[PDB]
RNA sequence: CCCUCGA
């Protein structure tokens, strides 16, 4: 509902989110743009974000 | 066959990409290893693994570092 | 060539046609009104 | 990869970055003083600017953004002067007019951001459309213009070859391109003047380095004689090193032609390096084309005014049957629209015939540079048949071109259409972007979750067509059906073995091999069938347009179709 | 009137016969006022040898093919315009050529008369079979930059002498560009880059240095029109 | 010379369709087709015509020739466009000898509800007093304006007007003879109500001695910021002695030289591409 | 406190002093520790002094003062009104508006030395180069015929009446049979100076003072290239252009900021240059950054750049330590 | 055979100079080289600074005085200055009305001088008056009017833009031919500050020190 | 917001 607020008849799907009590599940990439979290895609995939850096042993000895 | 590589042109983006699996991938990798590096000239963990150049920011620096393969990275 | 308008400077037109009516002024718009 | 910026822009944006380095030099004793002393454009920190913008991307922005490259990112470099210096070859995708364009300015803060803006958004690792994947960041106008004089070849110009006769030697033949160059400083050659040289350091066509090299191939240094104009070596010195000459002179689907299969078959970094070669000899050769505009220069149809009158008798005849009784005014007005349709045709044809090609108005749009012969009929010729407030042709033409000058009534009528037109234009570019929004919206969480969803499922597309005669007809979709798919179904091609496995990104080899093995219908996998639960899988999707490669996990590409689709959209009348 | 800061040259060897020389910082707009005309002086204002003519056994009217040679006439031609010599005489000299039976002709094979060097004595000239022989005279001349072939044609010329285009010019090939640099607050200040490649008669470091003193008496004439007339100085 | 369709009385600019913007057949020598917004007020605001007034009534007129027997006369008759369209009205560019018969036997006009039409000079009622008759002050400036596309000719007008005053003006070689009535009559030029003799002149103010013995004094604007932050800036043109007439300019404005709206220089030009610069 | 008549000013410096009543708790603990101990009772206040805009700069021409110690009427509340005008002089700099009269508009994109600026054959620079590529297909040839025209005036003419009157010029009025230098004339709208004419008069052009005839029948001239001094290959139209400098300037337009104000209510950026705001990252913006799929660029842009309150001060206070950027909070959008 | 250089003077203000022989294609890029060099760095003398009693600032008028004090700079920007003295120097002009004020009511001081005594600067009624300082110095080419800032000058002073270059038309032709060989034919035309001999020469020298860095 | 204007 949030999602689809933000797009077209905002009064309409405001009246039918509350009388429905629905609750937005914040997963969509324009959810994240509106709460401030990074966008399910590109690089705020878990798969990319969560990514572990660390320099190889070889590489320390140098 | 290529002519000498400017600015952000260099290291090329071909071997970077060569070096890993998607370009989001490198974005995050060669990230998190310029935030270790601040972190490690600031704190006075784990220092530069080439010679840097002058001010050279160490965005740079990472950079460099995985075109050499000096490092490695879990996905998960 | 702009012939009524005293110490006009002298341009050479080239119209072939002769206009009957000079413009009129072009404020008479407001100040008529 | 470069854009300028004006230094008073750069300090107020690097502020902070400034403040601490020249803190950090005996320059400023803190960072309060380090605030005043920026504040004040003391000279100290000139030098400190230089250093902090040193490989620090900044984001471009022209509004409006009708696609992601509306948004590039570029190395700041200082620039005199207030203005911000946009790279020639980018203004295709930002829409760039430079009639007072102003453009934005964005400065990444973070480790990720400025990641960000070096890889994925760097104006030079993005040089190819997304939407088509042809090449975008292309020589056009002066470019073009430059390129395609240098490339073209005049019979009879100053130094051309001839052939040995009797008592009389074979000239215009040298021993090197620096001869020929060396020739050129002079006023024996021209550089348009058909030659022969010898050429050491450029790869020869297909068939000349196969009958005239064995095993090996060409290799740098191995000589051969080639029979070409001094302006297509020096283009062909522009492109890699190894890439087969091309005799040929540039048109600009030519160029663009060379720009996709160097950007297929070589890093993209060579493509970057090497348009920049081509804009830089298409802007000085471009300058020495002696493209100009004269009213001299602007030739009129001969016959116009016998045409004109002859399509007036049959004006006059349509009237008198209207007059008669024997004709609507519908059918009237639809019969005279007919005759100045054609005369109008008439005119344009004659005046087409009456040019020399190589005429300034005929070369500029001749060479794909810029404009279309309607512009150049309506300047000549004559402008033709006006339409309407609304939308209707007036079955009275405007007989006069613009060199002529047109009648107060001509332009009294042409002003409907054309205010008609700029109004309509106002609203074309609304609802186009409306449409851009709600497709936006309904594909905005399409993604690639995953690498395979290994559905068998798929679409037929169709390759070629075949004619009564054994020849195939080449499928006009091709380029956006079959191309950049992946393969569902192996192609037996109607015979034990297969040409090609599923799986492959069916690029131009691929697309060869199925049509000379004489297959019409193909099955690939499409995001219409993909089986992958959230979103697609990239494998279903295919090639990325613009990487060229398969699409990554994580790319978006319900908002990339859906700027694909509505960018264009103010085009379409 | 004022005094610039002092411009430097430098350069980096890219091959023994190739360099490229900056020239940096300069004033604005002087790279182009040096651009053009060291690059037309380094081509036309260094004195070099060259061959002018030549004649070839066996050809006199028709020049097409040579008997028991594989190399047609014009290709000999091309295989002797890139000769690199060097001559002291100052007046034209001729040289000979003498090859019989099987192998090949290289410019190893010339003979020099005293006063004059074949730098590239490897070079492939002609190849032969056993029936064929390769008799063939050169006139060596000095002169500067390029010389087409019809200004070598002698109003006297003797039959079966074919004229040459000569390269008199040591420098093959120079180009220049001005790019900008910065100093203190001014950013289109000119650096001038010259790529210049030369024969192995002269290094480029030479040819730079010679045409800089040409050029250096060329605007000679003009500074000593009045020695007392004040300029740049830096 | 504004005629805006926008305001009280008038229609909202969401309510205003494409068929309000759209040139009219009975705008001809009332409002200017050509002079009009490119943005969103495209259409809704308009330019009077340089030959048009406004009626008592409200209705705006514009002159014509009367055409008696098919000879063109001197007599003119200010037409409304009702008027207009019971009558037959040739355009100026069509050709009159020294007798006011007509050069050709067929005349394209306009007749009935702006329709264009070959037509018979024979029956002909008007013609227009002169070409720029159907355009607007700043589209009269436009030298060879019938050479170029409605679309760059409106780019044109719109652009003069956003011209800003130079430090010193110069008039340009190539005018359309509109710059001197469209400097006076726009009034940042001084004029001499009376003529006389100049008894004082500086930079200050200037007086003339009239033949009468009384004298009128004109103080010049000096360094004066208008609306828009331009140099509002008068100079006398006049020197102490001279004798001018009554209309006479006295003093330059900021964008007139010698009386004439000078909006530009004039500039040495070659077309040409140079080295990508004016890419 | 009021800047004196004819001081030139730059941004930042005062035009007109200006103190505001400061309440206690709005000063800095150092602060309050330093009025104390020092003894100074002087009134606690805020500096608000007028002071000129970044890029700008002028002489002070003018000066008005109102006070309500006088009589002068004043708006409820204000006790004193100052005006201060400043003049400035510009000069046509690369990103001004130029245009012609027949829509041929751009920006300058660059300004020569006039050395390498392309002459004519008797030494004379060219004021301005337009491209060709632009004309045609704009469909105003006039900027053509124009400069065909300014020439002819600018060089002037006389046709050849020995023989009698040309047949090109039979039309022409005797006063135009022949020109001195720098004639000005008129070719008014739709009755004009004809193709013909136009043409005619271009082989009639005067000689210079040399007795050179610069520019052909054609209309075209021979150029030097200034930077390398050898002559263009081929003939270039070459003549007199009447061009205005427009409004639109670089001087108004250049406009860039690292931080500033926000707006008390979205706790945003303000915006325009006036206002030393922040440019608008609109929707297609955002869409454009989810394209390539940057998803740290655009939550830094919504947060630590804009909304975040606490976030886009770390981050200034990050930067000048040289430390990493902190991780974004909360956009106020959202609580709003 | 070495070439040579003569001049052949056509005006004072204006001469020919004619460079034989060349190798053919030397003439075009030498002449120009010496016409960069002419239009940019020939050293010379103009106004740095006024000051005009009674005004401190140029938007404004001096009564009396029919110009404003922007006309009276622009009509100042035409003077042709020549100074031996190689550092500020002041020139002064006082009159009284009524007449024309023209460059020869300047009064230089010694070493310094005005070469176009008949240039109009501005015109006076009865009660027009004319003090006017003016500061002079030597430099090359053309520098914008330095700002107050810049310097310790008070509020009275009013910088002007200083045009130095004394030369004002400059071009060339070549005759292309011994065997093959160019002709330069140099055309300059100075102001009445210096002679086309002698900016010739001063170009000569600028043009040779700088060329000594190709040894 | 509205007026008016730039791409
Ligand atoms: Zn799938």
């Amino acid at each position: 509902w949030l999602s689809a607020a933000s797009f077209q008849e905002t009064t309409r799907v405001l009246t039918d989110a509350a009388i429905n009590c629905r609750s937005d599940k914040l997963n969509g990439l324009k959810e994240n743009v509106i709460i401030g979290k990074l966008i399910p895609a590109g690089t705020g995939i878990n798969r990319y974000r969560n990514i572990a850096v660390q320099p190889t042993e070889e590489a320390r000895a140098a | 066959g290529y002519d000498t590589p400017l600015g952000i042109t260099n290291p090329p983006i071909d071997e970077l990409l060569d070096r890993v699996s998607s370009k989001y991938a490198l974005v995050i990798y060669a990230a998190k290893r310029a935030r270790q590096i601040n972190d490690y000239y600031n704190q006075l963990y784990v220092g530069p693994l080439v010679e840097p150049g002058l001010q050279e920011k160490p965005l740079s620096i990472a950079l460099r570092e995985i075109h050499a393969d000096l490092l490695e990275h879990t996905e998960g | 060539s702009n012939n009524s308008v005293p110490g006009a400077p002298n341009r050479v037109s080239f119209a072939k046609l002769r206009e009957p009516l000079e413009v009129p002024g072009l404020l008479d718009v407001q100040t008529d009104s | 990869h470069q854009c300028g910026l004006p230094k008073l822009m750069a300090l107020e944006l690097f502020k902070p970055f400034v403040m601490k380095r020249l803190v950090d030099l005996n320059h400023a004793q803190n960072i309060k003083s380090a605030k005043r002393m920026v504040e004040r454009q003391r000279p100290q920190v000139w030098d400190v600017l230089e250093e902090v913008i040193a490989e620090h991307p900044v984001l471009l922005n022209r509004a409006p953004t009708l696609h992601r490259l509306g948004i590039q990112a570029f190395e700041p470099m200082l620039v005199e002067g207030k203005a911000i210096q946009l790279h020639p070859l980018v203004c295709e995708a930002f829409n760039a007019d430079f009639d007072g364009d102003q453009m934005a300015v964005h400065l990444p803060l973070s480790a990720e951001a400025q990641a960000e803006a070096r890889i994925l958004m760097l104006s030079s690792n993005n040089i190819l459309s997304p939407a088509s994947g042809r090449p975008l960041a292309m020589p056009r106008l002066d470019m073009v213009t430059g390129l395609y004089y240098l490339t073209t070849e005049v019979p009879g110009d100053t130094g051309e070859y001839q052939p040995a006769s009797g008592d009389h030697p074979e000239t215009g033949v040298y021993s090197s391109p620096a001869e020929a160059i060396m020739a050129a400083d002079r006023g024996v050659l021209s550089v348009r003047a058909k030659i022969k040289v010898r050429l050491t350091q450029l790869r020869p066509p297909v068939e000349i380095e196969a009958e005239l090299f064995g095993h090996s191939g060409w290799q740098p240094g191995d000589a051969w004689m080639a029979e070409t104009t001094l302006g297509r070596v020096m283009f062909n010195e522009l492109l890699p090193l190894g890439y087969p000459f091309v005799n040929k002179q540039m048109h600009k689907k030519v160029q663009a032609a060379i720009i996709n299969d160097l950007a297929e078959r070589y890093p993209m970094i060579v493509v970057a390096q090497t348009v920049d070669k081509l804009k830089d000899a298409g802007f000085y050769w471009a300058t020495r084309s002696g493209v100009t505009v004269s009213m001299a220069d602007v030739l009129v149809p001969p016959r116009k005014k016998e045409i004109l009158d002859h399509y007036e008798e049959r004006a006059d005849k349509v009237e008198k049957q209207f007059q008669r009784g024997a004709l609507n005014h519908d059918e009237r007005n639809e019969a005279l629209v007919e005759i100045w349709k054609e005369a109008t045709d008439e005119v344009g044809q004659a005046l087409r015939e009456h040019y020399p090609d190589d005429n300034p108005i005929i070369t500029i749009v001749d060479s794909g540079a810029t404009g279309n012969f309607t512009q150049t009929r309506t300047l000549a010729g004559m402008k033709g048949l006006v339409t309407n407030p609304k939308g209707e042709f007036i079955p009275r033409p405007v007989k006069s071109s613009f060199r002529e000058g047109l009648t107060v009534l001509e332009y009294f009528i042409n002003t409907h259409g054309a205010r008609k037109g700029l109004a309509d234009t106002a609203l074309r570019t609304a609802d186009s972007g409306y449409l851009t929004r709600r497709l936006v919206d309904v594909s905005q969480d399409v993604i690639v979750r995953e690498h395979d969803c290994q559905t068998e499922r798929g679409i037929v597309v169709e390759l070629a067509e075949r004619a009564p005669d054994g020849t195939l007809i080449r499928d006009p979709y091709i380029e956006t059906s079959a191309y950049a798919r992946t393969l569902g179904t192996d192609a037996v091609d109607e015979a034990g073995n297969v040409i090609v496995e599923r799986g492959q990104d069916l690029g131009d080899p691929e697309i060869d091999a199925l049509l000379a093995a004489g297959i019409t219908q193909v099955k690939v996998r499409s995001v219409l069938t993909c089986a992958t639960s959230t979103g697609v899988c990239a494998t279903c999707y295919g090639r990325s347009m613009a990487t060229g490669k398969l699409v990554d996990i994580g790319e978006a590409v319900g908002i990339v179709a859906a700027q694909s689709i509505g960018e264009p959209g103010t085009q379409l009348t | 009137m004022l005094i610039s800061q002092r411009p430097t040259l430098s350069e980096d060897v890219l091959t023994d016969n190739r360099s490229q020389f900056v020239i940096e910082p300069l004033e604005p707009g002087f790279g182009y006022t040096l651009g053009n005309s060291l690059r037309r002086t380094l081509l036309s204002s260094i004195p070099g040898a060259a061959v002018t003519s030549i004649r070839i056994d066996g050809v006199l009217h028709e020049f097409t093919t040579v008997p028991g040679v594989k190399e047609d006439v014009t290709e000999i031609i091309l295989n002797l315009k890139s000769l690199v010599v060097s001559s002291e005489e100052d007046e034209p000299v001729t040289m000979y050529l003498r090859k019989q039976g099987p192998g090949e002709v290289t410019a190893g094979d010339i003979v020099p008369p005293a006063g004059v060097t074949v730098h590239n004595p490897g070079m492939h000239i002609a190849t032969l079979n056993d029936k064929g022989k390769l008799e063939v005279e050169l006139v060596v001349e000095r002169g500067r930059g390029y010389v087409p072939a019809v200004q070598n044609r002698a109003s006297g010329a003797e039959i079966g002498r074919i004229p040459v285009d000569s390269i008199y010019s040591p420098v093959l090939k120079v180009t220049y560009k001005v790019d900008a640099t910065r100093v203190e607050q001014r950013t289109d200040f000119d650096k001038l880059i010259l790529d210049v490649e030369t024969k192995n008669s002269i290094s480029p470091r030479d040819a730079l240095a010679s045409a800089g003193k040409t050029l250096v008496e060329l605007f000679g004439l003009a500074r000593e029109l009045n020695v007392e007339a004040e300029g740049i100085e830096i | 010379r504004r005629l805006s369709a926008l305001g009280p009385g008038g229609l909202s600019r969401e309510r205003a369709g494409l068929e309000v913007r759209d040139v009219h057949p009975s705008h001809y020598g009332r409002m200017c087709p050509i002079e009009t917004p490119e943005g969103p007020n495209i259409g809704l605001i308009g330019s009077l015509s340089v030959y048009a007034r406004v009626n008592p009534f409200g209705f705006i007129e514009t002159p014509y020739r009367k055409v008696v027997d098919g000879v063109v006369s001197d007599e003119i008759v200010y037409l409304t466009a009702d008027e207009e369209d019971r009558h037959v009205v040739a355009q100026a560019n069509s050709p009159i000898d020294a007798d006011g018969r007509f050069v050709e036997p067929r005349v394209l006009v306009r007749r009935k509800a702006g329709e264009v039409e070959y037509v018979p000079s024979s029956e002909v009622d008007y013609m227009d007093v002169s070409p720029r008759q159907m355009v607007s002050v700043a589209t009269a400036m436009i030298p060879f304006l019938e050479h170029d596309d409605a679309n760059r000719a409106l780019m044109g007008a719109n652009m003069q007007r956003q011209a800003v005053p130079l430090v010193r003006s110069e008039a340009p070689l190539v005018g359309t003879g509109m710059e001197l009535r469209a400097a006076i009559d726009a009034g940042d030029v001084v004029v001499a109500e009376e003529s006389g003799v100049i008894e004082e002149v500086s930079a200050d103010y200037i007086t003339v001695m009239h033949d009468n013995g009384t004298r009128r004094t004109y103080r010049m604007r000096k360094f004066a910021r208008s609306n828009h932050g331009t140099c509002a800036n008068q100079c006398p043109i006049v020197d102490a002695g001279d004798r001018v007439e009554a209309g006479q300019v006295i003093a330059d404005g900021p964008c007139t030289d010698d009386g004439e709206m000078a909006l530009g220089k004039n500039l040495l030009v070659a077309i040409m591409p140079w080295e990508g610069h004016n890419y | 406190g009021i800047v004196r008549i004819g001081a030139e000013v730059r941004d930042g410096d005062i035009l007109v002093g200006k103190v505001t009543p400061k309440g206690e708790t709005e000063l800095t603990p150092e602060e309050r520790l330093l009025r104390a101990i020092f003894g100074e009772k002087a009134r606690e206040v805020r500096d608000t002094s007028l002071k000129v805009p970044h890029g700008e700069s002028g002489k002070v021409i003018g000066i008005r003062v109102f006070s309500r110690e006088d009589e002068d009427e004043l708006p409820a509340g204000v006790n004193e009104l100052v005006r201060v005008y400043v003049a400035q002089k510009r000069k046509i700099s690369d990103g001004d508006k130029l245009a012609g009269r027949h829509g041929n508009k751009g920006v300058i994109g660059k300004i020569l030395p006039v050395e390498d600026m392309p002459f004519l054959a008797d030494g004379t620079p060219v004021d301005i180069i337009l491209n060709t590529h632009g004309v045609p297909r704009r469909m105003n040839i006039g900027q053509i015929l124009e400069t065909h025209l300014g020439w002819c005036a600018h060089s002037g003419w006389k046709v050849d009446a020995a023989k009698g009157v040309p047949d090109w010029a039979a039309r022409l009025p005797d006063e135009l049979l022949e020109a001195q230098p720098n004639a000005i004339v008129s070719t008014p709208v739709f009755d004009g100076a004809q193709e013909a004419e136009l043409q005619g008069l271009l082989s009639c052009t005067l000689p210079n003072r040399d007795g050179d005839v610069l520019v052909d029948a054609d209309g075209k001239a021979m150029l030097f290239d200034g930077r390398s001094g050898e002559p263009f290959p081929y003939p270039v139209t070459v003549g007199y252009m009447y061009i205005m400098k427009l409004h639109h300037l670089v001087d108004d337009k250049i406009h860039a900021r690292s931080t500033g104000p926000y707006s008390m209510i979205t706790q945003q950026p303000l915006g325009g240059k006036a206002q030393f705001g922040g440019q608008r990252f609109g929707e297609m913006e955002c869409w454009a950054m989810q394209a390539y799929g940057a998803a740290y660029t655009l939550q830094e842009l919504l947060t630590i750049k804009s909304d975040d309150t606490v976030g886009r001060v770390k981050v200034y206070e990050a930067i000048v330590k040289g430390e990493n950027i902190p991780e974004p909070g909360i956009p106020e959008s959202f609580k709003v």
